[PDB]
């Protein structure tokens, strides 16, 4: 598998502070049946998004549908493995911080994983039980698909 | 006083070779072509034609100094295909396109005048 | 004054900010060219950030290839407000300030005079102190 | 109070110990007494250094110029050795001292 996370989100805001960038907007999504807030920057020129949209988000450690990793080297002439091409929007990043709700003695109950997709950041808060697949410095894919 | 003559930008002198082929040892199936007395007029066409090929993984060109006339082209291709074959096919396809374009322009002139 | 005496001067410096904005997405051919001008390049084209519906790289994704070795640094852009560091979004930075370089990769932030300039602790100063003159020379040339 | 809390190394609570240090090390820390004496002597030395610093630098200026960048060296070590900060470590504080 290699699918670290999978959920359906709804868009609540596009730019609460304002339009900071011409071609990039920051979605403020909330989950469904998981109660996990999301803050994602999406290229809107290539992949337009507006309010109220529902998309299915998948965060996977590999794209190859069998388990093997990719080594991070770009190669377009490798259609043989039949990668996960059922999604519309795909990004590739590196998780750089896992904040938590720890203390001196008690362990954490809520985490917050940050991933940087070459500039376009993402924060994914929620419960600490379904967020266990994330380790810092690990390459991560993001896959989106709008539900009609 | 130190002005180079104008013809030095397109005339090969005694000893200079037009094109020299060197391999790239960093990555497999990579090759560098050095062309003397050329510029963007050829570099750009060859690069843009190499990029059309689906078996070419890298294709670029650069002019190392504007005061020295020399073109360097780097192409890396998928295995079971060589960059020399990619280069030769690119040049052949460019020639075919230009010949077809000239034929059609000549017929268009003929249609435009006295027609 | 134990600072770097030379840094990027005003034209690569007026353009590295625009390069390192978030919006800069680079096509395949543009990436080919820019890598053709890199002297310290391994030979492997990195995976694009945006992979569908069209492969797009990013300016930070190529300045990461420019930055040498494994350099760790944290600077701050010249238009960074006085509330981001205090309130929420400390590590999310809506305006793309708070430059962060981890393992020689530009994770976030916009590069300006306060990162590539001739001030103490800048990115070039860290590159010198960590790698040496022979690598800082290539750093300068490749950036330009 | 902040100085003591930040630099004391409480070895009594033992829940912070189980959370931060490994299991084979927490038993050693809670059993030995020479380790505890060394750990208290370290804080004594730090307090004396604090008083010396306050004499040298009145008006409370922390900024100083020194040859080795310890924090950046620590960051480099963390990234080089792939240290995971969410797990207990195998570093003995006596080995540190």
């Amino acid at each position: 598998a290699g699918i670290l996370f999978e959920d359906i989100f709804d868009v609540k805001d596009i730019d609460p502070e304002g339009k900071k960038f011409d071609r990039v907007s920051r979605l403020h999504c909330e989950s469904e049946s998981f109660k996990m807030d999301l803050i994602l920057d999406v290229n809107i020129q290539i992949y337009p998004v507006d309010l109220g949209d529902k998309f299915r988000l998948v965060i996977a450690s590999t794209l190859y549908e069998d388990g093997t990793l990719d080594d991070g080297e770009y190669n377009p002439t490798d259609d043989r493995p039949s990668r996960a091409d059922q999604f519309e929007y795909v990004m590739y990043g590196k998780v750089y911080r896992i904040e938590g709700d720890e203390t001196s003695t008690e362990a954490a109950t809520r985490l917050s994983a940050y991933v940087s997709y070459g500039g376009l950041l993402m924060r994914l808060q929620g419960d600490a039980n379904n967020l266990h697949g994330f380790e810092v410095d690990s390459r991560v894919y993001l896959l989106m698909k709008k539900l009609a | 006083m130190n002005a180079p003559p104008a013809f030095e930008s397109f005339l090969l002198f005694e000893g200079e070779k037009k094109i020299t082929i060197n391999k790239d040892t960093k990555v497999p199936n990579a090759c560098l072509f050095t062309i003397n007395k050329e510029d963007h007029t050829l570099g750009n066409i060859i690069k843009s034609q190499l990029l059309k090929d689906p078996q070419v993984l890298f294709a670029g060109y650069k002019v190392p100094h504007p005061l020295e006339h020399k073109i360097i082209i780097r192409v890396q291709t998928t295995p079971d295909y060589s960059p020399q074959e990619a280069f030769t096919n690119a040049i052949t396809d460019l020639i075919s396109e230009l010949s077809l374009l000239e034929e059609r322009f000549r017929v268009a002139i003929k249609d435009k005048q006295e027609g | 004054s134990n600072r770097p005496v030379m840094g990027i001067v005003q034209d690569t410096l007026t353009a590295v900010r625009k390069f390192t904005k978030r919006d800069v997405f680079l096509e395949r051919g543009e990436v080919m060219n820019l890598l053709m001008f890199l002297s310290t390049w391994d030979g492997k084209v990195p995976q694009p950030a945006i992979l569908k519906p069209r492969p797009l790289w990013t300016g930070k994704q190529i300045f990461s290839l420019i930055i040498p070795g494994h350099i760790n640094c944290i600077r701050t852009h010249s238009t960074h407000p006085d509330d981001e560091d205090s309130g929420p979004y400390k590590h999310i930075s809506p305006g793309d300030t708070k430059v962060v370089v981890e393992n020689g990769e530009l994770i976030m932030g916009i590069l300006c005079k306060k990162s590539l300039g001739t001030s103490a602790g800048s990115l070039v100063h860290i590159s010198y102190l960590e790698m040496g003159h022979d690598i800082t020379r290539l750093f300068y040339s490749n950036i330009q | 109070k902040a100085f003591e809390k930040k630099f004391r190394f409480d070895y009594t609570n033992e829940r912070a110990l189980r959370r931060t240090l490994q299991e084979d090390l927490v038993k050693d820390v809670l059993s030995n007494a020479h380790i505890q004496n060394e750990l208290e002597r370290e804080f004594e030395r730090m307090r004396e250094d604090r008083e010396v610093l306050r004499v040298i630098f009145p008006t409370g200026d922390s900024k100083v110029v020194l040859p080795c960048n310890l924090l950046r060296m620590i960051w480099n070590a963390q990234k080089i050795f792939h240290i995971n900060p969410r797990l207990p470590s195998d570093l003995h504080p006596i080995k540190v001292v």
